[PDB]
């Protein structure tokens, strides 16, 4: 054993989901008032299995002739907690490091 | 618990013993002779304690580690192992004496021929093997807290240096009286003639003979060892009260 | 299993007794002792001087262990590279050919000494713990040392008696034999190509 | 008693310890996967907690470790 | 043992995080008539508790539903009214709330000050002959 | 004398103590909000004589409570728990001293 | 098992991991280059994840050889 | 039971008690080599 | 694939660390050593010349007798990797070989042979062996070089030795010292046959 | 007022530091190696008993004669000291007054004399003098009784090699050196009369 | 291979071409309402090529001017020096690297 | 302007590095030793006073004989100086007075004129010359004056040895050898004219 | 082009850590060592003037024999570089040429002959020769030269050996060692002859 | 040669300097509101050739609104800020010549 995919863990790949993610809510917000644009979702148990998709939201309430499905209610909560989380992983990864780089220096 | 205790006991519990079985291979014959290093000596007994660590008895808890109790127990485990130690090198030396005796009077580094062979005969007869099992047998009979060499001990091991001279002269008459005999033979049969003499023609043939000596010498000098170890031995075991 | 970080700890920390593994588990004590030895024989005191003296022996320790450590190897290191076997099982494996070597050149008497001083009830001497195998190892190996260098040292005391006994023959008691003794002794180890002689008898001398 | 008794309550200390910084480790490891794979079961303040522990245990690992081989090496320099 | 203040502070940020999950869902339910007059919502709080039988942890026995009355308004349009045309509403008080929302959020983070700096102490002591 | 006890003195006896203050005071902080929960105190110069050879303690409120029964005031927490980190660090390097210096005396370093 | 086959292996053996770290800070820096270039398609939490890891085994790398120099001088330099 | 306290001043104990038995081995060893080191 | 610069760094300091051994080793310090210490036991000075003094000069001539292998290195090795011509191990190559060359003028076949069945390695001509298994047998084939030197030089000093002692057996004084009475001869020699200047001569032509 | 713990354990690795200086210029060591290296060089080997083991035997005797002192400093300062009865000052000098007791039982009036006017001090009673004076004149006075010692050791050994002499000339054989025919006749006189036994009585019994 | 170049890579240029950047952002910032100021522009892969191996450009407008002639977007610019503080930054920690890396090489620490 | 504390610390430690020095070159200890070893070699014990013994002996001999300008350094360099009463410079100025004093008394006039001149310096009054050329002058001194004392005991162990080799060839016993029946007659008359209190006596009286 | 400061000082605190191998190397450290050796040898002492006082001497002789070289590095070297009117390169191989130029003296044609076809560069006159190739063949004289001095004080000492050796010889005595008999003889003649002025002045006027 | 005053350079008298400069600026901004001030500057490379070998009035933007005060306070802001950049960069330089001055005499 002793390698970098048992040492990380899977803290290595979600750092870069969480990046997916935020990108795909940031795109909702800014097209938001575009008309006939779908609100996309992104499905974290598929970048799961993908490092062992891009979905679509379906509105709680009709639309009113632009056809855009995008709660900006929704999209502003979940940018909140996407950040949230990729704060946590990457200090949950920085440490991985930092562990690791300690038991090779001893000190 | 707390650590402190278990920690402390086993440095206790190996160094103690450690030191004296260390202090045996510094002085002893083999292990403390000047061709080996002291790194390889020091691994020796660091393996030897560790080994014969279950045959060792639990030392006292009443001695802490860091207290002048402690530290006349560390000396006095060192003399413990430089007796043993002595006592090998009393008899190595004494052949080194009888190989001297017979060349100084085969009018002549003859030691050295005889510190080797005995060097060979300690080997041979797992000399080293008991002796290590002497020390081990110290710990049980002579244990590390209370006890150390009282008085009678020291006298009884200042008196070795009459053992040596007596053990070699014993090894050595035969051959000394031969000595003598042959070269007051040559002496009294050439003195009919003052013009011939002796000196350098004299000096060759005693040391031809002396060297001849030194060859029937070594024809019986084992069953002499045989003798000196058992000697050697009880001393031992009298100074471990085995 | 043990966490990734305590096990590179572990590595980490055995990977300093090296030396230490090599003194008292491989062929490294007998050829010191043995060239110690020699280099006491002749007149010269440190002319072959120490590390020259631990650079043949390290040189010589790995080409004639070096059926050992291919055991190690294609047994210990290789199945845990492949993930095909864990750390333990990994240490053990490697254990187990540098025991064997170690229990076949020990004697007899040293391992059967050894055993009744440890005090561990063992039936066959293929058995025993490394524990105990380990000193038994050096005792052994320091008198066959001692044995051998001793038997090289004869030739040399040979030709010291020879010359000493004919400056004494003529009278000259204050000549020094061994200044005399100096030149020849230095001729005669290399006529026999010594350096060669032992060095060939040392390697062959292990199983 | 035997001495040989105490050194193996020595090498319980010592395997006990180890153990115990062995199980903190991959404790604080299932914690923070859990908390980052998306299980709404398990609180910030647990793994941080948690990692926090695991931390400070390795740390007392490494500087009971570092003694022991200063300790060697000081035992290697001793005339003998 | 070597944490003990990690398992108090560790258990006071466990138990106050409930406290302000059990705050979020009185006022997201305050306006939540529902159906009957018995399976409205009412009030949730929290019990904290402390068993000195050193340290004494924080345990959280149980979410406890308030005993106020529920907020009865007169509505004879809404279809899951009575007889008398009225629904009856959770009794969530909007100013016990925020200030629950305060004292929690206050007392998570003293918590998490303490927990720090306990590490801080660990961490010194390592350092000791050192 | 040459005895770790006449050596270290009193600074392994307090360093005990002062954690065991720790956990006291923090257990104040963290039973704060918890209704009917008494502050409770620790005498400093009986634990360390029971330490050193080897009963609870309130401590009054300043004003009464609202209700709830608890008489912890948060504001004397904080400030114990700092003062008691402070002097915690001390006895650390008072401690950590008394091991350097017996280390220097045995080696001459 | 021979002198010239083992000290093969352990040549491949030590090759090996001295090509695995060159690996690593070759990655590392080739990621690094691009995102400083300016190429749209490099994530910097792929530039940080690459230069921890070659830290980590250029680290490893110094300690090793610390390690194997301490050892051949402990031989070296030894009192025979 | 234990606490990092007990851990450290057991850690620093047992240093303290293992620097202070060497150095007093290896003085009573080097006086005993400076001993036999003499011209009789 | 060439090294990366952090690494070549690291590579070249532990060079350094071995260049004791290298000196002790594959260089031709070890023989100039042996030789200059068996002439100061011919002459009756034990530690006159003092071994840092003895050193001084091994030094001095074990850089002229390299001379040619190092600038071989510089000019094969270390010109090329200054100007970007090969690759690290290119280099590390190009420098390997006039040190190898050097070993192998100096050494005997029957240590090769020796060492080469000991290792266990196909070998058909001379410049074929590793640098693991050339190393101890260019050292051996040194040693015995440098005993067979001393034991020439020995000999003149030996021979006024056995002279002065005999004659004064001639006239009877056995118990007068020849040591301290052939102390000034055996110096005198070395000052009128300019031994200082011709046996350091001879080590530096002995390796070409 | 009493030293602290950090001080004394200063105070005892100092005098271990000392330890082989306290055993040669304090103890019984020095006259012990003079006397028995009369006996090697009143008999006609050289260096046959060798230095060590000399060395080992006066080490040994001197603790078997030291043996009442060591203890007494034992009883009166160690073993207050241990139990904590007394502070480390009194008990150095509890210490210290056995070893200057037992110097001056084996030192002369005339010696601590010349030393004390050398010294340019004042002082009365030979029992409160300093041990920096008693130590010069204690090795004096170990010299001068180790001569006499040796002395009448030696007589014997020359007795027996004129006897010799006288015979072989008497006998005619002007030709044979004395000392080959005198040597086993000494070494048997020394061994059937257990010469080393009575040896030990007249050195350990000599201090008392 | 071992030198300056070849170790420092591109982040010994990237720095001082991003300082540039930022000067350039700064100036149209500061010039905003300055009627006919055209905003400037500087092109990242041209100048790192120069720099690599050794004169802005004109930023085209969004929407016409309001009849004063400057084509300054404070929107735009505003976004566009945040980037590159950034981006200016993550070239430091680069660079910086650069430098830390040889160091422990040559010491061994 | 004294100099700061740290730098008078610094002073004081580098002459504690040096001690070893000051004993050996500036201090009556080499003359003492030369002395014993010369009296040792007289008779015939080649090491049996052993050199720890001889030193031991010769450093509490120094001490004694130097007791009088250690306490004039103390009561006019070192008191004064702990008062706060002399600069530290000064101080230095007060300490080294009377140690150069004490050389100039055991030193010859021939030993400073030929050093004077080696160094090529202009000084005329034998008082104000540096340490520098004192120090070479002094040791010089005390060599030629422990030979002269040397030879003078060297004398009745020569007369000894003559006397019992005359004897033994007057009865025609040429084989026997006079070292080993003269040694004993050494011991007697060294011992009966109280030899090791009347050297140390004169060897303390001669510095003066 | 001129040296940093933190470059010059890095310069200058190398010579410091090969300042002994200048001493022994590049300065009359070495023949006066060896000469003292060869006339303690002449004598039959062979420890009583004492390694650490011998090299004491040759520290104080080293010192005042280079004075003329020091002084000329300080005005030619360090006065004009610290007065800022030359640069470092300047003042480092102004430093050189008296130290090269001392060396140059002292050495011998056949020895710089010899090291300069060893060296294989192309000298047309020795005062340019290269400090490598300089520094061996300057040691190489002085031990030469170190020798030719020492048999000149042997001769001495050996003639009185022979003459007493056979003076005892003619009375018949021969088992009476010379060497004891000449020594008093040997101290005698180094006494009333002045040795250690004589010697030691000679040493220091043999660098003129 | 080897001396402080080649080691150290000209940092040694710049970080002087510009502390007189945040003195300069700090009066300043007190007398803003003290009519009759007239706002002093420094000027920077006069004042340092005469350190390194050995109070000017700032013109107003605008006229003053009648007190007599000609100190812009936006100006000494901007002023101040860039001054102490500046001397963390001399304590930066000059902090590192001695440190590096301390490397090479004692070889690590």
């Amino acid at each position: 054993a002793i390698s970098f995919d048992n040492a990380l863990g899977i803290h290595q790949h979600t750092v870069g989901v969480r990046e997916r993610n935020a990108e795909v809510i940031s795109t909702n917000i800014a097209q938001a008032n575009t008309p006939g644009y779908k609100a996309r979702g992104l499905d974290f148990a598929k970048e799961l299995q993908a490092a062992t998709d891009k979905l679509y939201r379906l509105p709680t309430q009709p639309d009113t002739g632009d056809g855009n499905t995008v709660d900006l209610d929704l999209e502003r909560n979940l940018f909140m907690q996407n950040q949230i989380r990729h704060q946590a992983s990457l200090d949950f990864l920085g440490s991985k490091f930092k562990n690791l780089t300690k038991a090779i220096k001893g000190e | 618990e707390y650590p402190t205790s278990v920690v402390l006991d086993w440095i206790a519990n190996y160094f103690w013993p450690y030191v004296r079985i260390s202090s045996m291979l510094m002085v002893m014959t083999v292990t403390g002779a000047r061709f080996v290093s002291p790194r390889i000596r020091l691994y020796l007994g660091l393996a030897i304690t560790f080994a014969v660590m279950p045959a060792i008895p639990a030392v006292p808890q009443d001695i802490e580690l860091l207290s002048f109790r402690g530290f006349m127990t560390i000396a006095e485990q060192m003399i413990i192992g430089i007796a043993m130690g002595m006592v090998t090198q009393f008899m190595i030396q004494t052949f080194v004496l009888l190989g001297q005796i017979l060349g100084m009077q085969s009018s002549l580094l003859l030691g050295q021929l005889f510190m080797f062979l005995t060097t060979m005969f300690f080997l041979a007869t797992d000399g080293h093997l008991k002796m290590l099992q002497l020390v081990v047998f110290s710990f049980k009979t002579l244990p590390i807290g209370s006890g150390s060499l009282n008085a009678v001990d020291f006298r009884e091991m200042a008196g070795w240096l009459g053992i040596m001279f007596q053990t070699a002269l014993s090894m050595s008459l035969s051959g000394i009286i031969a000595l003598l005999t042959i070269n007051l033979s040559f002496g009294v049969m050439t003195r009919a003639a003052p013009q011939l003499n002796i000196f350098s023609l004299g000096f060759a043939f005693a040391l031809m003979v002396g060297l001849l000596l030194c060859w029937y010498i070594l024809a019986g000098l084992y069953s002499h060892y045989e003798m000196f170890w058992t000697v050697g031995e009880a001393q031992i075991c009298r100074l471990i009260r085995l | 299993d043990y966490s990734v970080t305590l096990q590179i700890l572990a590595l980490m920390t055995m990977l300093g007794f090296l030396p230490a593994m090599v003194i008292l588990m491989t062929s490294f004590t007998r050829i010191v002792v043995v060239m110690s030895i020699l280099r006491q024989a002749m007149g010269l005191q440190q002319t072959p001087s120490n590390q020259v003296i631990i650079g043949i022996a390290l040189f010589l320790t790995f080409f004639v262990m070096s059926p050992v450590l291919n055991e190690i190897n294609d047994k210990a290191v290789q199945p845990y590279l492949n993930e095909q076997v864990t750390a333990r099982e990994a240490f053990d494996a490697a254990q187990a050919p540098m025991k064997a070597f170690m229990l076949k050149q020990t004697r007899i008497k040293d391992l059967e000494t050894f055993v009744t001083m440890s005090g561990e009830q063992v039936d066959n001497p293929e058995d025993v713990s490394m524990a105990v195998l380990i000193p038994a190892f050096i005792t052994s190996e320091l008198k066959t040392a001692f044995q051998i260098g001793f038997m090289l040292f004869l030739p040399f005391l040979i030709i010291d008696l020879v010359v000493a006994s004919v400056l004494m023959a003529m009278g000259m008691m204050m000549l020094s034999p061994m200044i005399v003794s100096l030149p020849f002794k230095l001729m005669l180890f290399v006529l026999v190509d010594g350096w060669n002689l032992i060095l060939s008898t040392l390697a062959g001398s292990f199983a | 008693a035997s001495g040989a008794k105490v050194g193996a309550d020595f090498n319980d200390l010592l395997t006990k310890a180890i153990n115990n910084v062995n199980t903190l480790q991959k404790a604080s490891g299932d914690l923070q996967t859990r908390f980052d794979r998306g299980d709404a079961d398990v609180s910030l303040s647990d793994v941080m907690i948690a990692r926090n522990k695991s931390s400070v245990a390795f740390d007392a690992t490494v500087q009971i470790r570092n003694k022991l081989v200063e300790a060697y090496k000081d035992l290697m320099n001793m005339p003998v | 043992s070597l944490f003990n203040v990690f398992n108090v502070t560790g258990s006071a940020m466990s138990a106050e995080s409930v406290r302000l999950n059990t705050t979020s869902s009185n006022l997201a339910n305050a306006d939540s008539v529902s159906s009957s007059a018995k399976d409205t919502y009412k009030a949730r709080h929290a019990v904290f508790g402390a068993e000195l039988s050193d340290t004494v942890p924080v345990k959280v026995m149980g979410i406890v539903e308030s005993d106020k009355p529920l907020s009865a308004e007169y509505n004879p349009d809404h279809p899951l009214a009575n007889e008398e045309g009225y629904i009856y509403k959770p009794n969530v008080n909007v100013m016990e709330e925020m200030a629950n929302m305060i004292s929690a959020s206050r007392a998570y983070q003293t918590n998490v000050q303490v927990a720090d700096s306990s590490k801080q102490m660990l961490l010194r002591t390592l350092q000791m002959g050192q």
